[PDB]
């Protein structure tokens, strides 16, 4: 048995006073996650270009808990749709970053990928990263993934750049809110929204305010 | 370069002056054809450097100009630099080339607009208000010609000064012109009138033009 016990004021409300209803609960999900106690506890993906986007690097960090361990591995594999482009498979220990040594629970994985296809509005091109978790010789501990979307997002002699573009914002802010529900979101609505957004051409949103 | 005595009189009086040299080109095809020819670097410096050296004194002038109506040529760029290497107490300017080139310290467009965009190829000019903010740019826009007054004109002369008045680095213009150049004919009862290019006999002339 669960017990929550949940405040409608706290000292975070004088940090949540945005022009809204003031509502208060268990307004999204709860979940149970089961993580093996050798664990991904973290990891971040970036893609950096060459100077017309016709070469990209993927890389991924990779951090652990648990045991360190000279058989640990992470496998990074990168997918386009079902074909594996790029794989990249290390052992633990970062690259010495001062006096004291580096991050042993840690790992970067770097993969090349050519001609890769972008991501932006107009087409959402995606690719899948794995992360594997596993022993050198073969068993799988945990695998974590995302999808990655490779673009490059940067101001440059005062312009906003999407893939080397200047980009023109047709954007809304978004409130989370439905009539019957408050503050609860579903899929149903949130993709109602995005076709109906898209549908009139806006680009963009902003999640006012949180 | 004028007459020495308006120097003194604008010193004595209180105006603001740019000194331009005596550089223009127009007829040329391109327009920066003896500009960017290092065989009339000799011709052009010397017409730079001479006004320099007569004027530099005057509390007056407070801006040198290369000239008017030249294109931009490499000249132009290399005698920028003689200027502001021997006179670092006035800022320079030149509109040749599209008005923001590497010759000038102010964007000093002639008839740009203040609202509406004129984009001609290689030498656009940009809504007064659109040119100042262009990626990059940072400096004040003066310009060196505008609301041109010929006969019954000056229409939208508000426009410019609302323009002025709003944006800080919009810090004004030189009105093209002050006075018409009409010249006095007699005709056959001795009575003066005025006239223009043509009148004279003069072909190919531009007519009225000049006024
Ligand atoms: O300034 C604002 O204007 C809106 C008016 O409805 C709303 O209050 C936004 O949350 C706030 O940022
Ligand atoms: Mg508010
Ligand atoms: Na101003
Ligand atoms: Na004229």
């Amino acid at each position: 048995r669960l017990a929550v016990m949940v405040l409608r004021w706290s000292d975070g409300s004088y940090l949540e006073d945005q022009d809204m209803w003031r509502m208060s609960g268990i307004f999204r999900d709860v979940s149970l996650l089961h993580k093996p106690t050798t664990q991904i506890s973290d990891f971040h993906v970036a893609t950096r270009f060459n100077d017309d986007f016709s070469r990209a690097v993927l890389e991924a960090e990779v951090q652990m808990c648990g045991e360190l361990r000279d058989y640990l591995r992470v496998t990074v594999s990168l997918w386009q749709g079902e074909t594996q482009v790029a794989s990249g498979t290390a052992p633990f220990g970062g690259e010495i970053i001062d006096e004291r040594g580096g991050y042993a629970d840690r790992v970067t994985l770097r993969l090349n990928v050519e001609n890769p296809k972008l991501w932006s509005a107009e087409i959402p091109n995606l690719y899948r990263a794995v992360v594997e978790l596993h022993t050198a010789d073969g068993t799988l501990i945990e695998a974590e993934a995302c999808d990655v979307g490779f673009r490059e997002v940067r101001i440059e002699n005062g312009l906003l750049l999407l893939n080397g573009k200047p980009l023109l914002i047709r954007g809304v802010n978004r409130h989370e809110h439905h009539p019957l529900h408050g503050q609860v979101m579903d899929e149903q609505t949130m993709v109602q929204d995005i076709l109906l957004m898209k549908q009139n051409n806006f680009n963009a949103v902003r999640c006012s305010h949180y | 370069p004028n007459h020495p005595l308006w120097y003194t009189l604008c010193d004595r009086y209180g105006l603001y002056v740019v000194d331009e040299a005596n550089i223009e080109t127009h007829g040329m095809v391109p327009m920066n054809r003896l500009t960017d020819d290092p065989r009339w670097l000799p011709a052009m410096s010397e017409r730079v450097t001479r006004m320099v050296q007569r004027d530099r004194n005057h509390p007056s002038v407070i801006i040198w100009s290369l000239g008017n109506e030249s294109g931009h040529g490499a000249n132009h760029d290399a005698l920028y630099r003689w200027i502001k290497s021997v006179d670092p107490s006035r800022p320079v300017q030149y509109e040749g080339g599209g008005a923001d080139t590497t010759a000038t310290d102010i964007i000093c467009p002639m008839y740009a607009r203040v609202d509406e965009d004129q984009p001609f190829p290689a030498v656009p000019k940009w809504s007064i208000k659109k040119w100042l903010s262009l990626p990059g740019e940072t400096r004040p826009l003066i310009l060196c010609e505008y609301a041109h007054a010929m006969g019954n004109s000056l229409g939208g002369f508000a426009k410019y000064w609302q323009a002025f008045r709003q944006y800080p680095r919009l810090q004004g213009g030189f009105v093209w012109d002050w006075v018409d150049q009409s010249l006095i004919k007699y005709d056959e009862n001795g009575n003066p009138w005025s006239a223009y290019g043509g009148d004279f006999g003069d072909t190919p002339n531009d007519r009225q033009f000049c006024m």
